[PDB]
């Protein structure tokens, strides 16, 4: 889970990338990119609380 | 300039429930002021100088805060409190208002009564057909209204309009208007309004057959 | 008691000037600053500026500086706001309000300004009561008030003599720019064949009055 | 959103116009370079330069870039358009990716506009196989640059040390060595499976806190493989 | 409050003279310098000159000297600018402005001066929405306003009621010396055939007013 | 005699980012003044005497400088700030302005919706055919429009016009008008508008066949 | 690099009055935390994550704020609250503290009881004479002490020291020490301490004559 | 070559107050850089690239400017900020520094304690007489010291030396040394140091008679 | 971690050569320019020049070209500056510093060069405490360190064992060209008969160490 900071830069946001590194005896490393389907019109969620 | 961010933008509270809404200033101010506005009339002064009640304001309302952080609290929600609340500052030029908190009154679920109206013959003479579907006295506002014409799902040719909360029972009413050219309307037979709502166990459909009498 | 009374709604052709007024009473005019506030269909409140009537001092939201001009007239205890070149972005409700410190304690009732070349009265169509608009013995019927500009229309029924459930659907902006609304009433279904229902539609911007008889569909 | 560049090779005006024997002022920053791993996987990737430049003469038709490795190669980048200077909110910036980067090499890069040391120049010395970008160079990987054996070494008795480590797919032979003030133990290990294996090394002296050195003998590094170190500790 | 009220737009024969005015109010006219500023289509600002209304003393930008003359009339609190021989290079918006120290704190609203040898009203053509459109989806329609001179034309839709979704493009000077522009609006495709769309085009220089209904092209 | 050089001529800034624009005087001046102008209205005094804000100007704005070098700064870009800013001096005659910094607001990339319009029959009767291609509500402003007539690329017979940034959604719209004689227009069948834009992965083409509705 | 500015640096409140103190960050932080510290012990976590109370902390305390502006509020001052309160952020390195708000107890005015002490014979054997004037249990802290020797004003040969607020009665006490050589002390007879304080209508003077037990 | 003119050359500010210092370049440069140097140690990179803080510099420091005009600002002076600040450029050869702004701590006025020292017999036996007058722990730095020999005002035969600001109380101390031949010293009797300072209402004199104990 | 380690202080006769060094570590020597900076007692920083260690390429402040010479030794990662013909004007602190771009990010610790043709040890005389150096129970006493050359001298009290108010004044240049310094301490006047005060004076250039006991004057 992630929370989006509530500042004006959110109006330009289009994706968040997540990378996970497993430190097992042989390390794993994979990334995911999550694209936002629309632009953020308000810096916070209108029903209360950060995005 | 000084921005007043109000949260939440929209909320509903049951009668008797405690209500808090916040006003956050982008920079520091000496006082915050709050106005109440109900549909179709002027805003009214409600709380001023951060915590003082305007004349006429019941003391279940209170205001608090300082610096950049302010709040308005209702100790026990009353139906007459449903309104939009605006905070406001004039510690620096320009004078600015907040973006507003719309407060509605929560109630138990109520299913809509669904009604359908075919186009009048008077309108068809002018060339267009408006088919009206009515959802009466329901809660909550959320509802799906899908039109089907000769079992063909429609999209992009209808508009919805929703009433204010009823003064007595706090329900909503909704109209959906499907508009077609006289040509396309007289080309089809079965016009159906399909309603999906939390108060209905299964979606309800009301229909008429074009060319019945 | 203090009162702020504003002038009536106006249609103003784009590019023309308009001056709306705020008549104050119940207090010493020179003692309180007068503010002006805009509220368009977006429902947010926008401060335009304020003027002190005693000495003429003014301050503006810069989005309106150069666009609105504030003045006072002491003899009538009246404040004015003038748009020199009204545009469609200016169609909105405009409020005056009184302050002493940073808050406004009395508001005018609002003035609706429409920046357009013309008005257009509504067509009124029946929403005819039928079995498909009846439930639990009550029938719904109404008037579809479509393609008018600008807002508002008012609807009464049977010239005010009718007691009934009432559902007034707010105007909807159509893609032509014209508005449409439905006014619906709920009555006993057994009353259809015996009672007549007339919706009285009034459109003040176009000076239109229309009475429409709404009659039961013959197909139950 | 800007004019585009199509770059190709071109001979160069000999490596004398770039490496002058005076200092160019350090705040002339119109030319930037950074080393980048081109391939996104974790295998062997070519390491290239990302050469960027900022564009006050108005218009132009080409910018020339020369890179000298101590090799000498130049690129000419033609602009397909021009605008009669800076339309976006940044400046006017372009970048060219190319010029494979070798280990432990000093790089001289100079640039000049067409039509028009030089004001656009940047120098940098490339690192070695312990660097986070250059370790992905093929020669580094084949020397064990990406091997993470995770050595654990544990004192079992007065003359035994238990050494655990994870093998590499690059090779099968390893030498484990224990050293305090002198080498007190050695083991040559063969292990065909990719696992975390365990090995007992016979020690002759006190082995607590000594260095353990794992030398892999990958066929590509000979006697020059990157060695891995750990320490003998007590056991739980 | 200080206001600088400038005269209206002017069409002027090439080579002819013209005089525009700047009516000041809200302050002691003789106490403040009045400046005049030009803004061409390139949008750069050029100072023309200033005048001391107390004594009529003037200073001119020598890049304009002999072309313009500044005068005042103290009795009416008005400043004047006269061009002796307006040419095509002189077509631009002209501002008056009041200065305090080195800056101008109030500006008039601007006066457009156009050197025009003739006027020509536009032809207005429909930009017809396409039949090959998506189910639901968005359709576009518009009006092409071609071959007029000089600027400007005004374009509204449905007498000013239709503003949402409207893009009226900047005029383009054609190689013929005449201007042309398009005004477009995007609407739901299901509104094609249910709604009326009329563009109202006005060209004041030629007293041309045209209303054009834009409909989907007729299949047959 | 003194002239003023402003940089950059045009820039776009992300919402929330710090903005600086500079003004350089050809020789030393005692003060610089800054005016804001939004399209279609008079310049307004914004910052004067180098660092003082006019009444109502947001405190996110500041000015500084001395001698020959000055700048205007926005601590955090807001959409309302997009406008052209001119610096100005009157330390010497003539009173002069800089050429201005046009400041626009950055938003997320958005591909245009493309529409193509055939010439009307009313226009053809007069002897000329205008074909219009519309690119609606896109960002950023840069876009390529290529006309093809029976697959022959056109050049020299088209003109483009671009709107200013929309105040509400910060997009642009663009028209490209291909103009032909009635003679050449009636020789061909397929009229196509092909659009290249950062928000489209592949170019979009819109077409019509002459005389087909 | 974030610095935290706290205001006010020092303040007093009567039991029962509302107390607010602010913490302003040089740029935006995710949370602010507050510690209470009384003389002679470790700071204690008081409010953390901007608005959460550590366990046991009285609910008359609250925290609020966001961005760069935060505050700590006491709805009703209690004597147990007198303390120094520090804010703190660790949204960026380095971890930083604010400079602190020292909160003291306001009480009714109380005039000092004044005492003067001649140098002891033990000290005079060493060559130095310390004359001590004591102002005991006064409020507020502000007080002026002037030394007079044979009615001649002294300056530059005295030092003052003030206790912290007494835990029981919330008063201050002050010592003023006039130091002279034995040589100068044995040259004069009348040593006087003159005390000015809001709780005294006229300055009180306490004196002794040298060697008059 | 770019000369960097720094203003003011020396200044003092009380802890917590806002400080501005300017750096003006003789011609335009791309960047200005700032170094902090406390007496007897190496400069430290402080602000670089005009507005970036070096690692470790508190965000109460800020730098801005462009072209030829730059400034360094401290939002709130701290005691540790006392130092010399040099601006610096290398947009052109040669690399140059500015002349420096020496920033000292302002504090309340403190009058000097004055002490005087006769020449030692050891120095007399060597042929010269140095009379030393000492001003201890005073603020501000400005002080006038006048020597009198048998009431004749001296000039040209004395030299002053002043310490840096004390680390604890921010005061200065000053020594003034009057030098005479052994012949002249043994010819006169009364040696006086007369001190004028803001913290003294009238000039204070310390004197001795040659050959007293 | 980055470190620039400079050689130690030097006393050198005018006309001889001296070469001071800058031993760098923690980074790739050839990637960063090395600068040298002079600082006189005037406190101003003077750039001398810089060197690229890669090829030895240099640029100088022209007031130093041909007076100072900069070189590198890549093998030791060391930078050098040589004055081949030192003059009295060259006495100063000299820094090395590393730059990337236009700013210096790491500095050496500084090297003091003192140009002296001869040395002269100081005479050390007591500043004896008395009633005329006593105030508020505090007695002042000190040591006058007179007529030495060149700088510097160090003064301690009771070999570092003394806790007291200490004031060591900066040396003053006498008109003879020799320096003089006073070191003073403030102590309880009640201690002057049981506690002894010794100032320890060290003058390295002349290899002079003097301890001087300071006691109050008493009549024969
Ligand atoms: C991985 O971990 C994360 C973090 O722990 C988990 O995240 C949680 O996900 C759940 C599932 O979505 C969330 O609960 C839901 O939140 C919805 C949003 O509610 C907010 O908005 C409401 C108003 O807006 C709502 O209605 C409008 C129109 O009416 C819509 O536009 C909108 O989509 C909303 O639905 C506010 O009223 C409310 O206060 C919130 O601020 C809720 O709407 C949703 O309720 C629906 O479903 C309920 C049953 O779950 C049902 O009772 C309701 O009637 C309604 O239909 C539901 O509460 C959590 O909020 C979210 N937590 C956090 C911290 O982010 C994630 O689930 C997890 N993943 C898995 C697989 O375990
Ligand atoms: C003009 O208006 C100002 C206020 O705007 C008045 O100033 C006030 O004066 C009254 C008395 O005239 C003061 O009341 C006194 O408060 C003392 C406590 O002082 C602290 O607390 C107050 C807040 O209540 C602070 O304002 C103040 O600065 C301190 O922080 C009490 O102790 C006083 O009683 C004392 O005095 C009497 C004799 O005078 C003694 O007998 C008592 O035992 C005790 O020693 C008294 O209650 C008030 O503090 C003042 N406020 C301010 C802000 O200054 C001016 O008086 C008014 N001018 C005129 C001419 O009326
Ligand atoms: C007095 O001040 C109040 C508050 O600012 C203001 O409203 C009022 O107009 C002022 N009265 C006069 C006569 O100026
Ligand atoms: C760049 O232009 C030159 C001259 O026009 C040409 O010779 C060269 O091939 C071009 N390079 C590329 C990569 O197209
Ligand atoms: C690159 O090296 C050359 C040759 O030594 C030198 O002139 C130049 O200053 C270097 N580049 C930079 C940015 O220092
Ligand atoms: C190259 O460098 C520039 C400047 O930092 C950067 O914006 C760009 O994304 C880089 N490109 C790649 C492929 O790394
Ligand atoms: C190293 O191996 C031990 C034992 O298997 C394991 O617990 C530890 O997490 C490993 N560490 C890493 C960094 O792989
Ligand atoms: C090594 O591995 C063996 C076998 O799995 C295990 O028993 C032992 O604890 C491990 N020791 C270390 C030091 O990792």
């Amino acid at each position: 889970s992630w929370i989006l900071r509530a500042d004006a830069s959110i109006r330009l946001l289009k994706a968040t990338k997540i990378c996970v590194m497993g430190k097992s005896h042989f390390q794993s490393y994979s990334c995911i990119r999550c694209n936002y389907t629309q632009a953020f019109q308000t810096q916070t969620r209108p029903s209360g609380g950060k995005w | 300039q000084i921005v007043l961010t109000q949260s939440p933008a929209i909320m509903s509270a049951s009668p008797g429930e405690k209500v808090t809404m916040t006003c956050s200033a982008s920079s520091s101010i000496y006082y915050i002021h709050w106005y109440q506005q109900k549909s179709g009339t002027s805003p009214k002064r409600w709380i001023y100088d951060t915590s003082k009640l305007a004349s006429g304001v019941p003391a279940r309302f209170s205001g608090s805060g300082s610096g950049t952080s302010y709040s308005l609290t209702i100790s026990s929600m009353e139906a007459e409190d449903a309104a939009t609340y605006y905070c406001q500052q004039w510690s620096s030029n320009p004078f600015t208002f907040g973006s507003g908190t719309k407060l509605e009154i929560k109630r138990t679920v109520a299913a809509p009564s669904v009604f359908i109206f075919p186009p009048s013959d008077e309108q068809l003479k002018s060339g267009t057909a408006s088919v009206v579907c009515l959802l009466n006295n329901f809660y909550p506002r959320e509802a799906k209204v899908q039109w089907k014409v000769d079992n063909a799902l429609q999209s992009g040719n209808s508009q919805e309009s929703v009433t204010e909360q009823d003064s007595k029972d706090s329900t909503y009413s909704l109209s959906s208007t499907l508009t077609l050219s006289k040509a396309d309307y007289e080309k089809h037979k079965v016009y159906a309004c399909e309603v999906t709502h939390q108060g209905l166990s299964s979606p309800v459909t009301k229909s008429f057959n074009r060319g019945e009498c | 008691e203090v009162q702020l009374q504003q002038s009536g709604p106006e249609l103003v052709k784009p590019g023309a000037s308009v001056k709306i007024s705020c008549k104050t009473s119940g207090y010493t005019f020179t003692e309180y600053t007068i503010h002006w506030v805009k509220q368009n269909h977006g429902k947010s409140l926008d401060w335009i500026g304020g003027i002190n009537p005693n000495n003429g001092g003014t301050t503006y939201n810069q989005e309106f500086k150069g666009k609105a001009t504030l003045t006072v007239d002491k003899s009538s205890s009246t404040a004015y706001m003038e748009f020199r070149s009204l545009t469609s972005e200016d169609s909105a409700v405009y409020y005056c309000a009184r302050s002493y410190y940073g808050y406004v304690d009395y508001w005018g009732q609002g003035t609706t300004l429409t920046a357009a070349a013309s008005t257009k009265g509504p067509s009124v169509f029946p929403l005819a009561p039928s079995s498909k608009s009846t439930s639990g013995g009550t029938a719904a019927l109404g008037c579809l008030v479509k393609d008018y500009f600008p807002e508002p229309v008012t609807v009464s029924w049977n010239s005010g003599a009718l007691t009934s459930g009432v559902h007034t659907f707010p105007a909807v902006l159509q893609s032509s720019g014209l508005y449409s609304l439905s006014s619906v009433v709920t009555v006993p279904s057994s009353s259809l064949g015996t009672q007549t229902y007339i919706c009285n539609v009034n459109h003040k911007p176009s000076n239109t009055k229309v009475d429409k008889k709404a009659e039961p569909k013959s197909c139950d | 959103p800007e004019p585009t560049i199509q770059c190709g090779s071109e001979p160069g005006p000999s490596p004398e116009w770039m490496v002058r024997h005076t200092l160019t002022p350090g705040d002339l920053r119109d030319l930037r370079v950074e080393t980048i791993k081109s391939n996104v996987d974790l295998e062997d990737s070519p390491i290239l330069m990302n050469i960027s430049w900022i564009l006050s003469i108005r218009l132009l038709k080409a910018t020339k870039i020369c890179v000298m490795g101590k090799s000498y190669s130049c690129i000419r980048c033609n602009y397909t358009q021009a605008f009669q200077t800076r339309p976006s909110g940044g400046k006017w910036t372009f970048s060219y990716v190319g010029f494979p980067v070798e280990l432990n090499t000093v790089y001289f890069i100079g640039a000049h506009n067409i039509p028009n040391g030089p004001s656009m120049a940047v120098n940098f010395t490339s690192p070695g196989c312990l660097d986070h970008v250059m370790k992905y160079k093929k020669k580094c990987i084949e020397a064990g640059s990406l091997w993470k054996p995770n050595i654990t070494a544990c004192k079992r008795s007065a003359n035994t040390v238990e050494v655990n480590f994870t093998t590499s797919p690059l090779g099968d032979r390893y030498m484990a060595l224990i050293q305090s003030t002198a080498v007190i133990g050695t083991s040559y290990v063969s292990e065909k499976e990719l696992t975390r294996t365990s090995v007992v090394v016979h020690v002759t002296g006190e082995s607590e806190g000594a260095v353990v050195q794992l030398t892999p003998y990958f066929h590509t590094c000979g006697n020059d493989c990157i060695r891995q170190r750990g320490t003998v500790v007590q056991c739980p």
